[PDB]
């Protein structure tokens, strides 16, 4: 976030937690009441055959 | 007594752009990142429905 005179002032990361992720989606550092889709869940390989 | 038959509603069918175009592929995201938008646009539509 960039105020008036181009100084980044806050920000937030996209991959701290479930709140900051719809933060991220929304592009916004506000979010408003409801359900919104971010991500997508995804098992990852643990092995290679 | 006569039957008059209307349709409400649609499956309300959600399409992931990303694993759809680049599934498994991080070569692949990165080379969809360039079309910037495009593909959040697809996916706000489809929650709009
Ligand atoms: C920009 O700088 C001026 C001082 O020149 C200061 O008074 C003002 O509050 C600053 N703006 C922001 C958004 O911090």
């Amino acid at each position: 976030k960039y105020n008036e005179n181009g100084t980044i002032t806050d920000a937030v990361d996209c991959a701290l937690d479930p709140l900051s992720e719809t933060k991220c989606t929304l592009k916004s550092f506000t979010v408003e009441k409801g359900i919104y889709q971010t991500s997508n869940f995804r098992v990852q390989p643990t092995e290679s055959i | 007594v006569t039957t008059e038959i209307l349709p409400v509603s649609m499956t309300k069918t959600s399409v992931d752009c990303t694993m759809y175009i680049c599934g498994d592929s991080t070569e692949c995201s990165n080379l969809l990142l360039q079309y910037g938008s495009f593909c959040t646009q697809l996916n706000r539509a489809l929650t709009g429905i």
